[PDB]
């Protein structure tokens, strides 16, 4: 980085805010409308958790993955490109336009030096950045399944033609995908709706769904501000920041801090997930395991980097125990939907 | 001690008993008086007094008529080298520096 | 016996005077050591590995590279000693292996066994072991340091009137070393000087300090220590033992004198409110 | 000239000094001669080396270790001289037959700090260097000449004891006593000696984000030669020099090697009798596997078992009998499959881990292609290959090919490779351990749909020693349990600052190259009369069942218990297995492969 020391000090005095939190949120993807859980969740996996080997043998990922399913013309195309353009080392990718073999790495016959040699697909090629990836819902299943690893263990390990070795991989990943039949259904739960396989399904720590709506105070508004958009971009809650303001902000809190946890309530999270875990049992929306924990670890060290602190505290806790339960109340049925919320009261 | 003794069989036990007594009565009639146990001084001397660390707690231990010390675990004394010879072989005490 | 940049990080005094647990003070160091003109190759290789032309000329560089930057005061008066080819010790160095070797946390049985290692090695026949002592001591002055970071990014240190308190809790970095009163009452030293030398609020900077830390939660015990106000030329008299007293006496406290210091004693957990009340009202 | 001459021989003086007068101890104990001991007793056993240490030099005399340091090719020299002329003098007179004296190697030591290959300044050309690494590429080793005669083709004048210099640069002859190019070699006076070449990779975690890794070239020489293998990594200590019209290439010349990871010490046995001694080995050993995952005690007494293995046999009429162990694991997702491997791999004397989804049958077992030098076929070994005596683990198993399972099956049972191609026609080695993890058909398993869930082929599921099927649990205290767990996990990052893992791998090398077991009668007895009852259970429950089941029981799960039960004994060094040692054997298959079927 070669910010000044006036960016500095705007950068450290801004983090005195009691609503910066409001501030950063508001200020993504400016020109969609409505959408709050969209642009929370892609906040959090725009700054990301920190990764750590306790004991030197037991290494976890840093990284916090997204997934968007939904209605069609609901700007979940639109969000990608604007990721694209405000973060750093991006790649783009969509569907039927990608294989197996671009994703992870390639062997080849050397143009000159005469040899079998290889050389790095997109996962290795983004490193430490973001792969986004659109109409998820219709790659072939043998070129979906090569993501795996390099999800999870954050590798791509070969072996072929003589070669074996293995290589980083340690991206975000994020993707879109359309629910069954074109339109998603309140009576069925999101895995009856998505059609994707449970060691998928298990790998994305924030899940999303946007539905079509009928109000008509909602429409004049939502269509009001489309308009007042075209006639402001002709050639020609809180207030924002400027773009850059916003780049030089996350490159500056993603290399000068790094969050410690130092103490939280292990009886209280504990508790609340062996309650969660029955109920999911119970309905079978979503199946909940030991990474749902490691994942709200991840979440409250990013809401602590957000507002420039080294170490977490109780009210980074609570903000990660609540955008896990709001994220998982929508996997229901609607009629199901009112008993699990207030089960989990918060 | 006992734990050594369960291997041995019963006519063992009689020879080692026998092996005892005639030997105790040679060292007896060495010369002067009560004659000399020549199972001690295995090592040529080098000097009168030694310093003696303790590794295990045991009982009393006697050093001149009703002068006695406890061999308590990690206490350290400064004794005569003769009186320590064969706790020092048994493994009672460590022989410092 | 290590590199001068980890030398200049765990030292108590510098990591102070830079403010070494926040970010802006690695910017002030290196600031320091670019007017002495050492390269930082030099600066992050071991004093035996460093070149000879820079060694024999260090004490003087950063004397006057000091005093530049107001601290007054780097030298000592001390010994050393020398023997063989290649031993060399300075007078302290002895000092920290042995405390190291004799307060050594981990329960590799009785402490007595900890005791009878730390004798055996002020003798030149065993030498080795205070090779294996200095290794403990370096250890012990890193988790001192980041445990006096946390504690004051945390916030814990908190005024109540006539005195500063502050209380370590279970399982945060590095608790089972501060348990006993030799490294407990020295952390707690380093802690009050950081903590002056941090603040501009002058009503803070002349106050004694009271530290509590968990003695054995299954007993339901803390182990409390007072300490006099920090003052460069203060005469190191200090009067937190007859303080103790009287207030655990007017409370009734649960409590147990057993380290020969009069200002370190036991208390029993649920006691230490009504005790800190009687201490806060008593002094006034 | 004379003043050079003088200063040389100055030098070596106090190199000569140094070797024979350095000591170590205290007049409390007393004092030994390091350097001058070691001299004799290595020239006695026909060694002809020695290792000294940079601390130790720097100490007696400041001068020269900087000396040696600024301008090692030059004094290294001098150094070598010293060391054979004390060690004449310090073993004369010889036997008859020993007469004429040898010529010493010195080899360099130290403690100082690496750097990187990145970090190397063209300041650097000629100094002394310590370097980090892996090594990624190794030649087959070469005759170098040291001193030749050379003589002339019109004439026949000759020239004689020519010197030649060490490192990757040649020479060229005279022309004088006649033709242009008059001398040619005489082979039959040229003094040779072994050198080799390697290449250096930078390590991962040194060089930053959006960089290549550097790499570099080393020389190699006498008895440095065929110590280390490509894949391994080591730290070296060496000199650095060179070997569009300004470019030239360059390398470095290999003082001394260490892998940063040799025979076992006197005191290092007896720990390890001790170990092999202590009654409750098994427990203790099985608590070092994989010490961070909860639960899954049984799984970790297998990997045991896996790690030490069973015993090679040849029997009279010359055929073999594999003696390792094959496991498999299968089931749910989120169950810490992939973390097994991952250490697995580590604990191991060797070991390799490879993905199913990326790789191929040619690249598993072997490989020929063609030269890209000369014009010839050459081969090339795959992963089987490179673990060799070790463990190779296979993770994501169920998404390969079927053609490309196909080629393992020689590989896992006759633990050899047969090759016919490009017409070269051989037979390799491949003496390793599989250990594999996948999910059902289902992604998770589904008990609705039985034996649906599995779809390997009966050829392949019965080429594994044991079977585990791994099912997701909901119960309310194991989780609140495992949550805990899993939060001081995460939180002692920091707070941290039975047997380790260095100490287990020694420990496995060892028992596995000392101890071989053989079953007792009465052990074998009970053995026999198990099998008949569970192969008739086997066949009533096929007969019941209107389908035949995926995992058979047949002769080779006979073998398998016997491999269990010699690892059993293995652990505690004991020549003999025993009714105990059966007991347990039979309770881990019991439970993995039974379960499954
Ligand atoms: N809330 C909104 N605000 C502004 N533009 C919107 C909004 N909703 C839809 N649009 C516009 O609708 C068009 C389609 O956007 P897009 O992101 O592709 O929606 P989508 O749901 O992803 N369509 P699809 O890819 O077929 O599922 C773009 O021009 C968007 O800008
Ligand atoms: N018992 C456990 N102890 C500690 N971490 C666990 C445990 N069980 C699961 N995990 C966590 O589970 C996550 C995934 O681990 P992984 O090794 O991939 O399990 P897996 O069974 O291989 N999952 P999958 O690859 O989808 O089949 C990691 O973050 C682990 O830390
Ligand atoms: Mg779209
Ligand atoms: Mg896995
Ligand atoms: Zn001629």
């Amino acid at each position: 980085g070669e910010l000044t020391d006036e960016d500095v000090k705007m950068i450290t005095s801004l983090s005195k805010d009691q609503q910066i939190g409001e501030k950063i949120f508001a200020s993504i993807a400016p020109s969609i409308y409505g959408h709050e859980d969209i642009k929370r969740g892609l906040a959090l996996a725009l700054f990301g958790g920190e990764p750590k080997n306790p004991g030197g043998k037991h290494k976890v990922r840093g990284d916090i993955n997204v997934l968007l399913c939904g209605d069609p013309g609901t700007a979940k195309s639109q969000f990608l490109k604007y990721i694209e353009k405000v973060s750093s080392r991006a790649i783009f990718t969509t569907g039927q336009g990608a294989s197996a073999v671009g994703l992870t790495a390639y062997v080849q016959r050397h143009p000159v030096s005469r040899e079998w040699t290889l050389e790095a697909g997109a996962l290795v090629l983004a490193d430490r950045g973001v792969c986004l990836i659109d109409e998820f819902d219709k790659m072939n299943d043998q070129d979906r399944t090569s993501i795996h690893e390099a999800m999870e263990q954050q590798s791509i390990s070969i072996s072929k033609a003589g070669i074996v070795t293995s290589l980083q991989a340690r991206c975000t990943v994020i993707a879109a995908a359309n629910p069954i039949g074109g339109r998603y259904d309140p009576s069925l739960t999101f895995s009856e709706n998505v059609d994707l396989t449970e060691p998928i399904i298990s790998r994305f720590d924030i899940l999303c769904v946007v539905r079509d709506t009928v109000d008509p105070v909602q429409d004049e508004m939502l269509a009001r501000f489309v308009v007042g958009s075209h006639v402001r971009h002709h050639p020609s809650g809180v207030e924002p920041l400027p773009q850059e303001v916003l780049k030089k902000y996350i490159i500056y809190a993603k290399e000068r801090v790094h969050p410690k946890l130092n103490q939280m309530d292990q009886d209280k999270v504990a508790k609340m997930y062996s309650d969660l875990r029955k109920e999911s049992m119970a309905t079978g929306s979503i199946p909940i395991t030991v990474r749902h924990i490691e994942s709200m670890i991840r979440m409250a060290e990013a809401h602590a980097r957000i507002h420039l602190r080294d170490y977490v505290i109780e009210d980074d806790v609570n903000m990660a125990i609540r955008v896990m339960l709001e994220s998982f109340i929508d996997t229901q049925k609607f009629s199901v939907m009112r008993s699990m919320r207030k089960t989990f009261a918060r | 001690p006992n734990a050594l003794r369960f291997h041995m069989a019963a006519e063992e036990m009689e020879w080692f008993n026998n092996y005892k007594r005639s030997l105790a009565t040679y060292m007896r009639s060495l010369g002067g008086d009560e004659g000399l146990d020549i199972t001690q001084d295995m090592k040529p001397p080098k000097s009168l007094y030694i310093e003696v660390r303790c590794l295990k707690d045991y009982g009393e231990f006697e050093v001149d008529d009703g002068t006695s010390v406890l061999l308590k675990k990690n206490s350290q004394h400064f004794l005569p080298r003769w009186k320590c010879e064969q706790l020092i072989r048994q493994g009672v005490l460590e022989h410092i520096l | 016996h290590w590199s001068l940049h980890d030398s200049l990080c765990n030292t108590s005094y510098t990591a102070a005077r830079f403010k070494l647990w926040s970010v802006h003070g690695q910017k002030r160091l290196q600031e320091f050591l670019a007017d002495m003109g050492l390269p930082l190759k030099q600066v992050k290789q071991k004093f035996q590995a460093m070149d000879i032309s820079l060694k024999e000329n260090l004490r003087e560089m950063i004397e006057e590279s000091a005093n530049k930057f107001g601290m007054k005061d780097m030298r000592v008066q001390t010994f050393s000693i020398h023997f063989g080819f290649k031993h060399k010790f300075l007078a302290s160095d002895v000092v920290f292996a042995t405390m190291s070797l004799m307060e050594s946390p981990e329960k590799d049985g009785s402490g007595t066994d900890h005791f009878i290692q730390a004798l055996d090695s002020l003798s030149r026949s065993n030498l080795d072991k205070l090779y294996h002592g200095l290794e403990l001591a370096k250890k012990q002055l890193r988790a001192t340091q980041q445990t006096i970071a946390s504690c004051l990014c945390t916030n814990l240190v908190i005024s109540q009137g006539p005195f500063l308190y502050c209380s370590l809790m279970e399982g945060t970095p590095d608790v089972m070393l501060f348990s006993r009163p030799a490294s407990l009452s020295l952390l707690s030293k380093h802690l009050l000087k950081s903590f002056v030398c941090s603040t501009k609020n002058r009503r803070c900077k002349l106050l004694p300090l009271v530290m509590a830390a968990p003695l054995s939660m299954e007993h339901g015990t803390v182990t409390v220590v007072g300490i006099p106000p920090e003052t460069d030329s203060s005469d190191r008299k200090n009067f937190f033992g007859r303080a103790f007293e009287k207030a655990a006496e007017s409370t009734s406290s649960r409590m147990l004198h057993n380290h020969f210091d009069l200002s370190v004693i036991e208390l029993k957990a649920e006691d230490r409110s009504k005790f800190l009340d009687a201490l806060i009202s008593l002094l006034s | 000239a004379d003043e050079g001459q003088a200063r040389k021989s100055q030098l070596q003086r106090r190199f000569k000094e140094f070797l024979r007068q350095y000591r170590v101890g205290t007049d409390r104990t007393g004092f030994t001669f390091k350097y001058r001991d070691e001299l004799k007793r290595h020239y006695n056993l026909g060694e002809y080396w020695i290792e000294v240490e940079m601390e130790d030099l720097a100490s007696f005399d400041e001068d020269l270790a900087d000396y040696l340091y600024k301008q090692p090719a030059e004094h290294l020299q001098l150094l070598e001289e010293a060391a054979k002329e004390v060690a004449d003098e310090v073993t004369r007179p010889r036997p008859s037959g020993e007469e004429v004296l040898q010529d010493i190697q010195v080899m360099l030591k130290s403690d100082a700090s690496p750097s990187s290959i990145r970090s190397l300044k063209s300041d650097m050309m000629s100094h002394l260097v310590k370097i980090p690494g892996i090594i990624i590429a190794a030649s087959a080793v070469r005759a170098k000449a040291t001193r030749i005669s050379i003589q002339c083709r019109s004439c026949r004048n000759t020239l004689t004891n020519i010197a030649m210099r060490p490192g990757l640069e040649g020479y060229a002859l005279p022309r004088k006593c006649c033709p242009l190019d008059p001398y040619f070699i005489m082979p039959d006076k040229c003094k040779c000696v072994d050198f080799q070449t390697l290449k250096l990779q930078e390590l991962p975690d040194a060089v930053p984000h959006g960089e290549m890794p550097r790499h570099m070239q080393l020389y190699c020489d006498r008895y440095l030669c065929d110590k280390v293998v490509p894949g391994n990594r080591v730290t070296i200590m060496g000199i650095y020099s060179i070997k569009g019209v300004g470019i030239r290439s360059s390398y470095i010349r290999v003082l001394g090697i260490q892998v940063d990871t040799g025979a076992v010490s006197p005191q290092e046995e007896e720990e390890f009798r001790r170990l092999a001694a202590l009654p409750n080995v098994y427990e203790v050993i099985s608590k070092s596997i994989a010490p961070s995952i909860f639960g899954g005690t049984d799984m970790k007494k297998a990997i045991a078992c896996l790690l030490f293995g069973g015993s090679r046999k040849r029997l009279p009429d010359g055929l073999t009998r594999r003696g390792d162990i094959n496991l498999l694991m299968l089931g749910d997702p989120g169950t810490a499959k992939s973390q097994l491997l991952k250490f697995v791999e580590k604990c191991s004397p060797i070991g390799v881990y490879t993905s199913g989804k990326g790789s191929s049958a040619a690249g598993l077992t072997a490989s020929v292609m063609r030269d890209p030098s000369s014009r010839n076929f050459i081969m090339e070994g795959g992963a089987m290959v490179l673990a060799d005596g070790g463990v190779v683990c296979i993770d994501e198993f169920d998404k390969m090919r079927e053609d490309d399972r196909v080629a393992i099956h020689e590989a896992m049972e006759q633990q050899t490779i047969s090759i016919a191609k490009a017409g070269i026609t051989t037979t390799l080695n491949s003496r390793c351990s599989v250990l594999a993890a996948a999910n059902s058909v289902f992604g998770r398993w589904d008990e609705t749909k039985g034996e649906d869930n599995i779809d390997f082929m009966p050829t392949i599921l019965s080429r594994f020693d044991m079977i585990f099927i791994v099912k997701d649990e909901h119960n309310e205290e194991r989780d609140v349990m495992l949550a805990k767990h899993v939060i001081t996990l995460h939180v002692s990052a920091l707070t941290q600052t039975e047997i380790d893992l260095a100490k287990l791998k020694k420990f496995i090398a060892y028992c596995r190259v000392k101890c071989g077991p053989r079953l007792s009668a009465e052990a074998a007895e009970k053995l026999k009369n198990r099998y008949i009852i569970m192969r008739s259970g086997a066949r009533q429950h096929e007969r019941d069942s209107d389908r035949r089941s995926s995992i058979p029981i047949t002769v080779r799960q006979l073998e398998a218990i016997v491999r269990i039960a010699e690892a059993l004994s293995k652990m505690k060094l004991q020549p003999f297995a025993t009714e105990a040692d059966v007991e347990e054997a039979l309770r881990l298959f019991q439970v993995s492969t039974l379960d499954a079927a």
